[PDB]
C-alpha cells in the first residue's frame, strides 16, 4: 500500500550537483530500507545506496565519494544527493523499498528522467499529422530539449490504436511523434487533439487535427 | 530480521 | 568486484511454451541460508517489477506461471506457459555481497502469427513550413515479425540524408511492433520536388510496401 514518487529537476548542468527526492505515502521510513537505483539509456541497471530506517547509509562503492542519501522523517521523504555529474550520468533514477519480508526491492517508484548536458532546455513544436473506415492521425513533436515530452490524445480518452515513439536525439534536439488510430465515422466530424507535454520547459500544447 | 551493513545482511 | 553473469542475451518462445533465463554469480551470494538473488520484469517506460525473492519465493500478485530456483551461484527464473503480456527485459539482482549489482538482463520476445504493417503517410504541416522546415512521416504500425526496412525515395530517387526513425518495443497486448519514420528537408528543398515515398521491406511481402504523395 506504501507508495514512492521521484522528484526534481530533469537537466542538470556538467559539474554540478543532482539532487532527486522520493516522497513516500502509506507507511513510515523509519521501518525498512530506502533506495535509489538508475538505468544507463543503455538499458543498464546500476544500484547507487540506501539510508535505513535508522539513518545508517550504504553507497555503491563505484559512487561513494559524491554520493549523499539522507532523509526527513517529518515529511516522510528521502533525497540523493550526487555531486559533480557529467554526462555520464545522465540516467532514469527510481527511489524503491527494501522491506525484510522479502529482502527484495519489493515497491517501486515511477522513476524520473535526468539529463547532465550543457545543452539549454527548449520547448517543442508540435505538429499536426493529418493525411477507408479506418484512419491514423498524428502528431509530431521536434525540436525539444531535453527529454521527457508526454503525448495524450483527447485528454486519454483514446487510449487503444495510439502508438508513441521513443524520442530520438539530433544535435542537441529531440523528435517523437505519436500515431492515433480510429473510425472514419469519428473524424473529422467529432474532434481529436493530441496534447504534449513538456515539464522542463513549463510547457503544455494541444494541437486538434484538421483536415488538410 | 536480519538487518544490513555495508551490503550484507547479518544477525546483529 | 561481484559479477552477475544473464544468459541468453534474449530469445523468443511461442505463446504456451516455456522460457528458461540463466543468472550466474561469480561467488556466493547465500548467507544465514538464504539466497539474495532476485527476478525483476522491466518493460519500457515502466520501473522494474519483483517477480522472485530470495532465488525461489513468488512475490505476492506475480502468477505461478513465474519460478526461480539455484543456491550460492546458479540460478535460473522459468515462465511457463509464456503469455503475451510477458514481452519485457528481465534482470537478475543481488544484495547480499559489496556491491550490490543486477545482471545484464534477457530479453523474452514472444511469437506470432506474421502480420503485414499498415502504413500511412504525412505531408509537412503548414505549421512546420512557417519554420522553414519540411516533415514527411510514414507510421508502419502493428507488423510481425519485428524486422523491418524503410528507404524514402523524392521523383522516385532514394534519398538517405536527413532520415529519422524510431521502433517501439513488443506490445504486451498483440506482441506486434511499430516503427515511425520521418524524412526532414528545407522548405526550399521540399518545394523543388513532387513525389515523395516510403518503401517498406518486411517479410510479409516479397515487393516493397509503399505509401507516397504528391505535393
Amino acid at each position: 500500500e506504501v507508495q514512492l514518487q521521484e522528484s526534481g529537476p530533469s537537466l542538470v548542468k556538467p559539474s554540478q550537483t543532482l539532487s532527486l527526492t522520493c516522497s513516500v505515502t502509506g507507511d513510515s521510513i523509519t521501518s525498512g530500507y530506502w533506495n535509489w537505483i538508475r538505468k544507463f539509456p543503455g538499458n543498464k541497471l546500476e544500484y547507487m545506496g540506501y539510508i535505513s530506517y535508522s539513518g545508517s547509509t550504504y553507497y555503491n562503492l563505484s559512487l561513494r565519494s559524491r554520493i549523499s542519501i539522507t532523509r526527513d522523517t517529518s515529511k516522510n521523504q528521502y533525497y540523493l544527493q550526487l555531486n559533480s555529474v557529467t554526462t555520464e550520468d545522465t540516467a532514469t533514477y527510481y527511489c524503491a523499498l527494501i522491506t525484510t519480508t522479502t529482502y527484495a526491492m519489493d515497491y517501486w517508484g515511477q522513476g524520473t528522467s535526468v539529463t547532465v548536458s550543457s545543452a539549454k532546455t527548449t520547448p517543442p513544436s508540435v505538429y499536426p499529422l493529418a493525411p477507408n473506415s479506418m484512419v491514423t492521425l498524428g502528431c509530431l513533436v521536434k525540436g525539444y530539449f531535453p527529454e521527457p515530452v508526454t503525448v495524450t490524445w483527447n485528454s486519454g480518452s483514446l487510449s487503444s490504436g495510439v502508438h508513441t515513439f521513443p524520442a530520438v536525439l539530433q544535435s542537441d534536439l529531440y523528435t517523437l511523434s505519436s500515431s492515433v488510430t480510429v473510425p472514419s465515422s469519428t473524424w473529422p466530424s467529432e474532434t481529436v487533439t493530441c496534447n504534449v507535454a513538456h515539464p522542463a520547459s513549463s510547457t503544455k500544447v494541444d494541437k486538434k487535427i484538421v483536415p488538410r | 530480521q536480519l538487518i544490513n551493513t555495508n551490503g550484507s545482511w547479518h544477525v546483529n | 568486484n561481484i559479477v552477475l553473469t544473464q544468459s541468453p542475451v534474449s530469445l523468443a518462445v511461442s505463446l504456451g511454451q516455456r522460457a528458461t533465463i540463466s543468472c550466474r554469480a561469480s561467488e556466493s551470494v547465500d548467507g544465514y541460508g538464504n539466497s539474495f538473488l532476485h527476478w525483476f520484469q522491466q518493460k519500457p517506460g515502466q520501473p522494474p517489477k519483483l517477480l522472485i525473492y530470495l532465488a525461489s519465493n513468488l512475490n505476492s500478485g506475480v502468477p505461478a506461471r513465474f519460478s526461480g530456483s539455484g543456491s550460492r551461484t546458479d540460478f535460473t527464473l522459468t515462465i511457463d506457459p509464456v503469455e503475451a503480456d510477458d514481452a519485457a527485459t528481465y534482470y537478475c539482482q543481488q544484495n547480499n555481497v559489496d556491491p550490490w549489482t543486477f545482471g545484464g538482463g534477457t530479453k523474452l520476445e514472444i511469437k506470432r502469427a506474421d502480420a503485414a504493417p499498415t502504413v500511412s503517410i504525412f505531408p509537412p504541416s503548414s505549421e512546420q513550413l512557417t519554420s522553414g522546415g519540411a516533415s514527411v512521416v510514414c507510421f508502419l504500425n502493428n507488423f510481425y515479425p519485428k524486422d523491418i526496412n524503410v528507404k524514402w525515395k523524392i521523383d522516385g530517387s532514394e534519398r538517405q540524408n536527413g532520415v529519422l526513425n524510431s521502433w517501439t518495443d513488443q506490445d504486451s497486448k498483440d506482441s506486434t511492433y511499430s516503427m515511425s519514420s520521418t524524412l526532414t528537408l528545407t522548405k526550399d528543398e521540399y518545394e523543388r520536388h513532387n513525389s515523395y515515398t516510403c518503401e517498406a521491406t518486411h517479410k510479409t511481402s516479397t515487393s516493397p510496401i509503399v505509401k507516397s504523395f504528391n505535393r
